[PDB]
């Protein structure tokens, strides 16, 4: 079950997973293109690993009561690809399922 | 009317629980505290120790500590009690017999004392 | 009489809150309402 | 119950409870023996209170 | 700290005469009868007080650390044995 | 530095024997942990299980326990053993490697912390086709 996102160039790209924290969250995005390897972009919250630009930023966990929120400032041609939410909570024990995919599309 | 009633004799091996009851019943239980008291055949007596009816705390000293626990159970009118004693670990110098004494003031006081239970192993 | 789960899924203390759901007198005394309370271990008996 | 599920707890200083602890075998000694071996254990028994 | 002497280990007197036994320790003191194998009772508390159901013919008294038992006018149910009880230290005593 | 590269048989027949070996260079396995991901065209990535270093193999609960794999340092190898091959797996498989992170959220004593597994670095992979023919 894979839902569509349609942002144009110039703005941001606000993707929020459906998954709810139950308390003490570490969500995982991932971007994963039809073909290609999936590519690890945000890990505890607010990391980025090498190899990824300053244009992603996730939501960190303090003061628990918000969401999670990948945001994204600059939108690519070449970024037609699936954004999952690993949810990992404290309260749902192991989290073995990926989610659901945001499949975002590019106009223009 | 004021009597501590005594569980009758059991026989164990080394190594088993065993356990010896006490019941209160014509007085007032919860003002006086029930010390323990065991004698070996052909010496004198030997202090177990005692435990606070209102509370449960037990004390014991050095050489029965980690053995004997001492508990006590109240009904629901609070007239009638029942003091019990279990052993852990029975060795072989523990064939003995021990009573059910009764603190009646601060001298230490024993004027009521059970019928006696002698166990063997 | 109460029909308690547990509430922490990951074992390890778990088993220390249960959440027992019962039926309890409604203001009108001739219905009953299914409601749900967090009780603690030492609050219960089995 | 909303966030975690925590256990409730307290804390002490043990630097100074080892400096409170190290003055009552300061003053228990004064009624026992000069030399004698002071220990401290846990609760024996008894209900929750 | 409590210090225990039991000096009359064994005696066998007759019967009419005055015997009496003793005991040094500080601290309350009572004194109690033992049959064989039977339990103890209480004859007198705080080394002189008398306990109630005891015949009149059961008398104690103390100066400093010296505990006395007086047991005049003997009777063939009165030889058993007799200790004196500091809280958690009892001393095998002596039978008659 | 560490480079993942796996070649699978590609063919394979219903009711039949599964192995898919994942050749991996530049690194030794003494801190790294492995793990399989599995992806079917119509629905998202699916994980099916990991393996630990200790040789502590755990898998997918939602699977009973259908898999088992297998590592060793003599060969540098790390396979996978499948039976019973359902006619559902026209999918492509990828050879990825996990951390242990832990987050910590109460007390340290008291156990009230939990571990999460993310994916560094991922493989190419290749996919298989259950036919008739
Ligand atoms: C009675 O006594 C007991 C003790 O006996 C007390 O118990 C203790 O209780 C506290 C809280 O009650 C517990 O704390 C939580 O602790 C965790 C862990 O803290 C550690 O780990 C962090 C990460 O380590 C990583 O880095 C190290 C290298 O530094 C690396 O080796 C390791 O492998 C790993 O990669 C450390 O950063 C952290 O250091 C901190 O300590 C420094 C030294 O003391 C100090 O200088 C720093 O300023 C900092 O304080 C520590 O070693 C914390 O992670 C956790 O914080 C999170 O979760 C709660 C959940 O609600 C959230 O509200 C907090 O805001 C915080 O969220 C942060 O961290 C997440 C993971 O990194 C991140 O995903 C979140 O987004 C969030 O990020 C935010 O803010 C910080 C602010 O500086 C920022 O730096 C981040 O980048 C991020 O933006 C809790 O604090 C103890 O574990 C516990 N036990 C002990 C101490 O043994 C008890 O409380 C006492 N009770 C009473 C009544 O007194
Ligand atoms: C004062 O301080 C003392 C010593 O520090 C504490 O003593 C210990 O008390 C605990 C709590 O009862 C004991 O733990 C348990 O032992 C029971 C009996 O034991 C067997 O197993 C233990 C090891 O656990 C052996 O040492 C022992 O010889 C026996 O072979 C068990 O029945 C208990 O099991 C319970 O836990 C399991 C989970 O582990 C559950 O599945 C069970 O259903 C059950 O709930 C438990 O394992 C411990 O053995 C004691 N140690 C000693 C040396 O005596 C006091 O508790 C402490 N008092 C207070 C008030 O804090
Ligand atoms: C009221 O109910 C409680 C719950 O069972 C009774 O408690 C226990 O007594 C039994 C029998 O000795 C023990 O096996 C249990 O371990 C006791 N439970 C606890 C929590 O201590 C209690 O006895 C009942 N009241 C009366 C007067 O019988
Ligand atoms: C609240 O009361 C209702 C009945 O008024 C209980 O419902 C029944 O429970 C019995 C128990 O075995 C079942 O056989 C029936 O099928 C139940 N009927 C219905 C309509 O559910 C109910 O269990 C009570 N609630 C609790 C928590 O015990
Ligand atoms: C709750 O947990 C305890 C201990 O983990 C277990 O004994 C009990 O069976 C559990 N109850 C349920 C309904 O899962
Ligand atoms: C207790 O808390 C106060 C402030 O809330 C702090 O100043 C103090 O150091 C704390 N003491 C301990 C032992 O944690
Ligand atoms: C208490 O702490 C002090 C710290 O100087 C130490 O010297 C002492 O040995 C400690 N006491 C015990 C019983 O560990
Ligand atoms: C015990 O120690 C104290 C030290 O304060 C000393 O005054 C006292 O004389 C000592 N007792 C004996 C019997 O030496
Ligand atoms: C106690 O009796 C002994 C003899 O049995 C006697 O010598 C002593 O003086 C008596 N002490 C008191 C205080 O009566
Ligand atoms: C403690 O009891 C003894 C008798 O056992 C008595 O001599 C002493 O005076 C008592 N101490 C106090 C402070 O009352």
């Amino acid at each position: 079950y894979v839902r569509p996102l349609s942002v144009a160039l110039g703005e941001t790209a606000r993707i929020s997973c459906g998954r709810q924290a139950l308390g003490s969250r570490a969500v995982q995005w991932y971007q994963h293109r039809p073909g290609q390897a999936p590519i690890l972009l945000i890990y505890n919250n607010q990391d980025r690993p090498s190899g990824i630009p300053e244009r992603f930023s996730g939501t960190p966990d303090i003061n628990f009561g918000t969401r999670a929120t990948l945001t994204i400032s600059g939108v690519e041609a070449g970024d037609e690809a699936d954004y999952y939410c690993h949810m990992w909570d404290s309260r749902s024990g192991f989290s073995w399922s990926f989610g659901g995919a945001t499949r975002l599309t590019v106009l223009g | 009317q004021v009597q501590l009633l005594q569980s009758g004799a059991a026989v164990t091996k080394p190594g088993a629980s065993v356990r010896v009851s006490c019941e209160a019943s014509g007085y007032n239980i919860r003002d006086y505290f029930i010390h323990w008291w065991r004698q070996a055949p052909g010496q004198g007596l030997q202090w177990v120790g005692w435990i606070n009816p209102k509370t449960g705390q037990p004390n014991n000293p050095r050489q029965f500590q980690g053995r004997v626990s001492l508990t006590r159970h109240a009904s629901w009118d609070f007239d009638t009690y029942s003091f019990y004693m279990d052993l852990k670990a029975l060795r072989s110098d523990d064939t003995a017999v021990y009573f059910c004494a009764r603190q009646r003031s601060d001298y230490w006081d024993f004027d009521v004392w059970g019928s006696g239970t002698q166990v063997t192993v | 009489t109460l029909q308690c789960t547990n509430v922490t899924n990951n074992i390890t203390m778990r088993g220390e809150l249960k959440n027992c759901s019962f039926n309890m007198t409604t203001e009108l005394r001739d219905k009953k309402q299914k409601v749900y309370s967090l009780f603690y271990r030492l609050d219960v008996v089995q | 119950i909303i966030g975690d599920i925590r256990q409730a707890h307290c804390n002490v200083s043990k630097a100074t409870w080892n400096e409170t602890l190290g003055k009552v075998v300061k003053q228990l000694r004064k009624h026992f023996g000069n030399n004698t071996i002071i220990r401290f254990a846990n609760s024996s028994g008894g209900d929750l209170e | 700290d409590i210090q225990m002497t039991q000096s009359p280990s064994s005696l066998s007197a007759s019967v009419g005469d005055t015997v009496t036994i003793t005991c040094q320790a500080n601290g309350y003191l009572n004194w109690y009868q033992q049959r064989r194998g039977k339990a103890p009772k209480l004859l007198i508390y705080d080394g002189s007080k008398l306990e109630r159901g005891v015949p009149s013919r059961f008398s104690g008294r103390r100066w400093g650390q010296e505990y006395n038992l007086t047991i005049n006018n003997l009777q063939p149910e009165d030889i058993a044995t007799y200790f004196c009880q500091v809280y958690e230290f009892v001393v095998p005593g002596t039978r008659l | 530095q560490v480079q993942l590269q796996e070649s699978g048989p590609g063919l394979v027949k219903p009711s039949e024997t599964l192995s898919v070996t994942c050749s991996v260079s530049g690194d030794s396995m003494n801190n790294y942990y492995w793990t399989w991901i599995r992806q079917s065209p119509g629905k998202g990535l699916e994980w099916i299980g990991y393996i630990s270093d200790r040789e502590s193999a755990t898998y997918n609960p939602s699977l009973n326990s259908r898999v088992v794999i297998s590592r060793d340092t003599s060969k540098n190898q790390l396979s996978l053993k499948l039976n019973s091959v359902t006619p559902a797996d026209t999918a492509v498989y990828y050879c990825a490697t996990a951390r242990r992170g832990q987050r910590i959220y109460g007390v340290v004593s008291f156990g009230e912390f939990f571990y999460y597994y993310s994916m560094d670095v991922w493989g190419k992979g290749t996919t298989v086709t259950v036919s008739s023919a």
